[PDB]
């Protein structure tokens, strides 16, 4: 009845249960059918709709418009590995050949090893909210193995141009946005605007930052002396 | 009775798991054996097959998860990527064209061929290793030259079959890559790297570095071994320094001794003498460049 | 049994009008759901997707008709030309390969792809409206530079995504 179960297990794995399975918003409870030859086939298949699952679970709860346009840049990430995914549901279709339960876990290997990867993050990101994003980022980078840092560069790369954006309104206009805690200044009759040192970076180094502060801070506070400072510049 | 052994055959060899074949936490799954003399015997061999297979996995999970070793877990994955590819493909092709032809065919042709290149890699590997992981909780009731040493081991006892080398040596090149990165970063521009240690100095103004002594390489002791590390940290150490001078910026660009270098990084280094001239070269360098700095501007 | 759900699905897929599927003035049209389980899950996915272009065009034919706001209807003609566009060329294409192949074919991965683009730009910009239509009853009950603020923010909660900046810059831009 191979080819019957195949099809309600594509669906499976897309986190559409069949009627031959309980899936609900648990797994597999039992197999209708019995066997062990079936259930040893079904432990492998059981995680697999699990962490479907949570996923979708996941995505739903960051689809509330909640924290950081760091969180953002990882949405976004993950959104592009569920493009991988249906790749390979139109190629597994695609061959023609009658696949099975044991075919579809050797060709699907590399999925569960990099989607695992990623709950690591997501699990510990659940606790933390802002700056300590990038001290997890920056650690998160320096692991090896090539796919591993090659996920992690990524990620890295969609954040500095977050920081690029921060830094430039900073440097330009005396303008700077902290939004759910990241970047460094913080405002206080007080009115004044100051670095918070423990927050400065070392990744660019804290030297470098404290020049920087100084540099936008100076800006500003020309602007405020006089609307016509020097321009085209 | 032999038509029923033969269906009751091919579904005992993917070894799948179940209720009816029990599972002993630490010897592993077993089942009950019952079988015509001759069936039983073959199934005696092919027993020693499934068992390496059903702990390799096991294996693999332990040395990359969230582990700690970089280099420990970087062999893993790619071992465990490299068996996965060629038995997938070998096993699924033989089990359909068996069931296929007629409802059963036999093992034992399709099982001969797969075995040789399949036993030979993987057991060796896993063997040596099972060892290493016993000493390390012994050593811990009471590292990175270890490995290249231990590896440098396993290719001495495997010499003279051309196989089994030819693998061994790809993993090692890899592997050798993360050393010959480390090495390139020091030689060229004083930085070492650690993600949780990768080297048996540690950082301790102007900083110091020393060597923690309770991991410390086994490749490198004996009076004149040491010795002779002493001048190649001593390199090493100029080398940092030559970083430090970063007040005055140094990024290292000017005509020197680069090409060589990035072509011994290339290379896979596993050699001590290749090395050692390479580091004598470099370190001429790295003083005389230190020496010009100092000595005018 | 199978074939005559893939052959249902095709049809139900288009999101054609009728007798079946009925009428609510307000939830809008609904019809009743009993498919496989598998099937069904996809189904109410869908059933999203689905909801949102039929509510853009109601949306549509509200900001411009015989409106009031010149600003508020340039967008509104500009939006609609543009999702038409890229929808209609899309989808017709889809249809007609999946017909043409064998009487029907998988929808997923067709979807998946059509999915992203339409999703994200039209979603967020419905819903705001939505908000700010809401709003003006209630400032009824009890603009130039608000239009352009309310954009301004929208710009800002969006930063970090290529996609939506540029298609809403260039929206920003006409205007």
């Amino acid at each position: 009845p191979e080819e019957d179960i195949l099809k309600y297990v594509s669906y499976t794995l897309l986190a559409t249960t069949s009627a031959l399975f309980p899936f609900d918003h648990e797994q597999i409870q039992i197999p209708s059918k019995i066997p062990n030859f079936e259930s040893g086939l079904l432990h492998l298949i059981f995680e697999a709709g699990l962490l479907y699952q949570s996923l979708g679970y996941k995505v739903e709860k960051f689809r509330m418009l909640n924290i950081s346009p760091m969180k953002k840049a990882l949405i976004i990430e993950i959104s592009e590995e569920l493009q991988n995914y249906t790749a390979f549901v139109n190629n597994l279709v695609s061959s023609g050949t009658v696949v099975s339960l044991k075919s579809l876990y050797r060709e699907i290997y590399e999925n569960i090893i990099r989607l695992r990867i990623y709950c690591r993050f997501t699990e510990h990101l659940e606790e933390l909210s802002g700056d300590t994003f990038l001290i997890e980022l920056n650690i998160f980078k320096s692991h090896g193995d090539l796919t591993i840092r090659k996920i992690a560069t990524n990620l890295f790369n969609s954040m500095i141009s977050l920081y690029y954006e921060y830094l430039m309104n900073w440097l330009t206009k005396g303008l700077l946005r902290a939004t759910y805690g990241e970047f460094f200044i913080a405002e206080n009759y007080h009115i004044p605007i100051e670095f918070n040192q423990e927050r400065v970076p070392a990744f660019i180094p804290k030297e470098l930052a404290y020049k920087i502060f100084m540099i936008g801070k100076s800006y500003i506070f020309l602007e405020k002396y006089c609307k016509e400072v020097q321009w085209t510049n | 009775q032999e038509a029923l052994v033969v269906k009751d055959l091919l579904n005992v060899l993917i070894g799948l798991e179940g209720t009816y074949i029990r599972y002993f936490n630490d010897i592993e799954f077993k089942i009950a054996k019952k079988m015509d003399p001759s069936f039983k015997t073959f199934s005696r061999r092919i027993v020693r097959y499934g068992k390496q297979y059903m702990i390799l996995t096991r294996a693999y999970e332990k040395w990359s998860d969230t582990s700690f070793g970089m280099v420990l877990q970087r062999f893993a994955y790619e071992i465990r990527r490299f068996l996965e590819d060629v038995y997938l493909k070998t096993l699924v092709e033989r089990l359909e064209r068996d069931f296929n032809k007629v409802p059963n065919f036999s093992i034992r042709e399709l099982e001969q061929i797969i075995n040789e290149t399949e036993v030979n890699k993987q057991m060796e590997l896993l063997y040596n290793i099972y060892e290493e992981i016993f000493r390390e909780i012994e050593e811990r009731r009471t590292k990175g030259g270890a490995i290249l040493k231990i590896f440098q081991q396993k290719i001495l006892e495997n010499l003279g079959d051309r196989s089994s080398v030819m693998f061994l040596k790809k993993l090692l090149n890899n592997i050798s890559q993360d050393y010959c990165t480390m090495l390139y970063e020091w030689l060229t521009q004083g930085i070492l790297n650690d993600p949780y240690q990768e080297f048996m100095t540690y950082d301790d103004w102007d900083t110091q570095y020393f060597i923690r002594k309770d991991v410390l390489l086994r490749d490198c002791d004996s009076e004149e071994d040491k010795n002779l590390l002493f001048k190649m940290l001593r390199t090493g150490i100029l080398l940092k320094v030559v970083r430090a001078s970063l007040q005055i910026p140094t990024i290292p660009s000017n005509s020197s001794d680069i090409t060589i270098q990035e072509i011994n990084d290339f290379a896979d280094l596993m050699e001590g003498s290749n090395l050692e001239l390479y580091v004598d070269k470099c370190y001429s360098r790295a003083n005389e460049i230190f020496l010009k700095l100092f000595f005018q501007g």
